[PDB]
This record gives C-alpha cells, sequence and structure tokens, in this order.
C-alpha cells in the first residue's frame, strides 16, 4: 500500500483532472506499477449513475510517470476520492507556480498527503481502498470495428484548428440543444444535425478531414459535446470514433502514449 | 433545383428582413419567385401590404430552371427565419456566402451559409397559401409626390414622438409654385 510519488505533462494529468470533475463527482486512481489508469466510469458513484440522469459516459485516460518518481508498492493500488479537493489543491499549486514540486503520498479508508511550499502547505484529502474484488468489476468497454469509421481531427495548433474547434463550438448558441445528432459519409465529411428547432439545421464542414483505417450516425448528448470540444482543446491528436447507431468514442492522445479515451453511448436511436 | 441565388451581399438581404418586421414580427410570410428576381409579400389585416423586390443583379447566380410555371410561390413563417438569421448574424463579419435553394412544391426554402469551413444549412417548412387586390387604380390618381427618404423619415419619427393616433395627409399645388404638401396628426398635443 506504500504509494508515494512527485508529478511536475503537467497539461496531460490537468486535463483528465478537470474533466473527471467536470464528468461526475469522485474518480479512480488505479496505480499500476507502470501506469496510471484514472477511471471516471458510472459503474463504481452512488447518486444518480443512470437514474433519471443518463450519465452513461465512461472515461478510461491512463497518465504515464516518465513523474519525478513511481514507487508503487503492494502491484495495482485503485482508490476513490472526491474531485473537489484535488481540483482545488492543484489550482493553488498551478497558481503558486504561476507566482517547487509537489510531493504525493498515501497513508481501507487512507489520506493523501499532498504537501508543496512557495509557505507551508498541506492537504490530506480523504480517499479509501477499493477492493480487489471491486476493482476486476471496473473493465474498459469493448468496442467493435465491424462498423467503427474514425475521423482524424486536424490539430488545434494548425490552420484548421482554430476553424474546426468553432465549428464543434457551433451547437452551443442555441440554449434549447439536448441531442446532438453526428453523421459522417465517405474525404469523408462529417454533419452535425439537428432536429429538435422549429427549423431543421444541419452544421456541415466542408474543410479538410482524414479518415484513418456508408453513413454511419449516432446520436449523443449536449454535455458530452462540451467535454469532447474541451478534450478537443487541449488535444493535438484527437480521434472521433463513431459506431452507426451504437456508441461514439472521443480517442486522444499526447505524443508511452497518454492516450484519454471517451466511450459516449447513444442518447437516442437514429 | 428549380431555384438557386448565390450572394455575398448579405447586408442587402438583411435589410431586406428588417424592412419585413413591422409588418407584424410572428407571421406567414409570401415569397414570390420568378425570373426577374425575388420577392416578399406581407399583408395585415387586410389593411396594408408592403412588398419587397431583390432583383437578379443582386446575385451572381439566378437559375430558375423551372419551366412549368412561370412564377413559384411559397408561404413560410418569419419568426423562424428571423430566429435563424439572428443567431447566425453573430459571426456576420466572416466572408459569408448566401444561398437561396427551392425545389417546388412540398420541398423545404432552403438558406445555405457557408464561410469556407463551416456551411451552415436551414430547411424551412413550406405552409399552405391562404394579395393584389390591395393595388391602387393607375388611372386614378389622385396625387403623386416625389419626396427625400430622410425628410419623410423625420416626420415619421417627430410623429411617433407625438404618439399621433391618427394621421392626415394634404397634397395642394397652387397656381403658382405653391406645392403643399403636409403631415397632420392627431395626437396628445392636439
Amino acid at each position: 500500500m506504500k504509494l508515494k510519488l512527485i508529478v511536475n505533462d503537467y497539461k496531460l494529468l490537468r486535463t483528465t483532472i478537470n474533466t473527471v470533475a467536470s464528468l461526475r463527482k469522485t474518480a479512480i486512481l488505479r496505480f499500476n506499477s507502470e501506469r496510471l489508469t484514472i477511471i471516471s466510469t458510472p459503474k463504481s458513484s452512488s447518486n444518480n449513475g443512470t437514474i433519471l440522469r443518463g450519465d452513461t459516459g465512461q472515461l478510461w485516460c491512463t497518465i504515464p510517470h516518465d513523474f519525478r518518481l513511481y514507487t508503487v508498492i503492494s502491484n495495482t493500488i485503485t482508490m476513490e476520492c472526491n474531485c473537489d479537493s484535488l481540483l482545488s489543491v492543484f489550482k493553488r499549486y498551478d497558481r503558486v507556480m504561476n507566482q517547487s514540486n509537489m510531493t504525493i503520498k498515501l497513508q481501507p479508508i487512507c489520506a493523501l498527503g499532498i504537501t508543496f511550499e512557495e509557505i507551508m502547505h498541506s492537504f490530506k484529502v480523504p480517499v479509501k481502498l477499493l477492493f480487489r474484488a471491486q476493482d476486476t468489476r471496473i473493465q474498459e468497454p469493448m468496442i467493435n470495428y465491424i462498423q467503427l469509421m474514425m475521423y482524424k481531427l486536424p490539430p488545434i495548433s494548425g490552420e484548421f484548428g482554430s476553424a474546426f474547434h468553432g465549428f464543434i463550438r457551433r451547437v452551443e448558441r442555441y440554449s434549447n440543444v439536448n441531442h446532438i445528432h453526428l453523421m459522417g459519409v465517405k474525404d469523408v465529411e462529417l454533419k452535425i444535425i439537428v432536429n429538435e428547432l422549429d427549423w431543421h439545421l444541419e452544421i456541415c464542414w466542408n474543410g479538410p478531414l482524414d479518415s484513418v483505417i456508408s453513413t454511419h450516425e449516432v446520436i449523443i448528448r449536449c454535455k458530452d459535446w462540451k467535454v469532447c470540444s474541451k478534450l478537443y482543446a487541449a488535444f493535438e491528436e484527437v480521434v472521433l470514433a463513431i459506431s452507426h447507431d451504437e456508441s461514439c468514442v472521443f480517442h486522444c492522445s499526447l505524443d508511452e502514449r497518454g492516450q484519454i479515451i471517451y466511450y459516449i453511448a447513444r442518447s437516442k436511436g437514429l | 433545383n428549380k431555384f438557386s441565388a448565390s450572394t455575398v451581399h448579405l447586408e442587402h438581404i438583411t435589410t431586406a428582413l428588417s424592412c419585413l418586421t413591422p409588418f407584424g414580427s410572428k407571421d406567414d410570410v409570401l415569397i414570390f419567385i420568378d425570373a426577374d428576381g425575388l420577392s416578399f409579400v406581407r399583408e395585415n389585416n387586410h389593411v396594408i401590404k408592403i412588398q419587397l423586390l431583390l432583383s437578379r443583379e443582386l446575385f451572381m447566380s439566378y437559375s430558375y430552371r423551372n419551366e412549368t410555371e412561370d412564377h413559384m410561390k411559397l408561404c413560410v413563417k418569419i419568426n423562424h427565419i428571423l430566429d435563424s438569421v439572428s443567431v447566425m448574424n453573430r459571426n456576420s463579419d466572416d466572408i459569408v456566402e448566401c444561398t437561396l435553394s427551392y425545389d417546388g412544391h412540398g420541398s423545404p426554402f432552403v438558406l445555405i451559409f457557408e464561410d469556407s469551413f463551416i456551411s451552415e444549412r436551414v430547411e424551412y417548412s413550406t405552409y399552405l397559401i391562404k394579395t393584389n387586390g390591395l393595388e391602387l387604380d393607375r388611372e386614378r390618381i389622385s396625387f403623386e409626390a416625389i419626396i427625400k427618404g430622410e425628410a419623410l423619415h423625420s416626420a415619421l419619427k417627430d410623429l411617433k414622438e407625438i404618439g399621433c393616433k391618427e394621421c392626415y395627409v394634404y397634397a395642394k399645388t397652387e397656381a403658382n409654385d405653391e406645392n403643399v404638401f403636409a403631415l397632420i396628426s392627431k395626437s396628445q398635443l392636439g
């Protein structure tokens, strides 16, 4: 149970830290001896996971530590603490560096001994020690490739990155938007259709898009698209996977590789 | 496509739409499609009617491949169009090429906004048609006055500021160059 590390890649970890907080309360920190797997999924969260909320999307982001030292003795440790406390702590560290390295330690309920200086700052965030049997029930979704099609989204730093980001967020200017009906046709054209207003709106993209490897369609919610937009803003290598009336997967990566995978299920049937 | 019109001077169609707002703001709008140009007609309470016309010369492309009928009529609501273009004009500073389209009876009125990166497409639902009887007889004119726009706009603004529950117009030209034209108002001031 000896877990100690001094994380300094900082953006890669920060985006996960923020997106798990924005997704739902608390998060899972799977500290393997090689790879850290932050798992914000609804199956493991005891307040209306899908009771009237419909919050089904599961995030499986992996953070590497080679961040100064990775001493995971046990060696898989799986934890669960609220995202509010670590969000505040990270924000404080970010502001401090805006003005040393944060040492992290571990004390089936424990605490995290975050310690950093400029002043002395100690934050003992409560945490638990979810069991191995409970860990085994936390498995990543399996996604078929029989129809799954992926769209290589352009990097944000490129000329078309800002235009694509604006096109992605274009669906947020109508406050009566709940369901987004993605469309992808084969040079592939990616289209967004809205069918909940008095007029039939189709937000298309005529720019250059690459399809790494039949119209595939999937209807998702608007908040899922918001977090997808935030992820696209925070990453360069972003792949949009679209399963025909099954699911939508947002694959992000940072060049071993700190991949971020968001699995979004259909919020309706085509 | 039985009709297709493309333009980049979207300010002209914007002024056309803002000149159609005074005639009620949530009701039906008649659009007449002919070879000469694009016209919007609105009628209120059978007492007043407006008729704007966008000529072919305002669009680089104006096909009108329809051949069975010389003119095409469609009825679409104005609140839908206003609410759409209101949020579309958020980034109007971009180089937008508007594209009007209509495939005939039973097909929606399309309004595509392409910025060379995003091609927003809207299909407006067309409603049944309920507008010429309200036209003056060309052989019976009692007075014909040509007035400058700014002066008339100022007079109308003044009449609005005075209230002007009722209005009167005068047209007398005496023996000499005594052209008298006045806009009398029955307002709170008297």
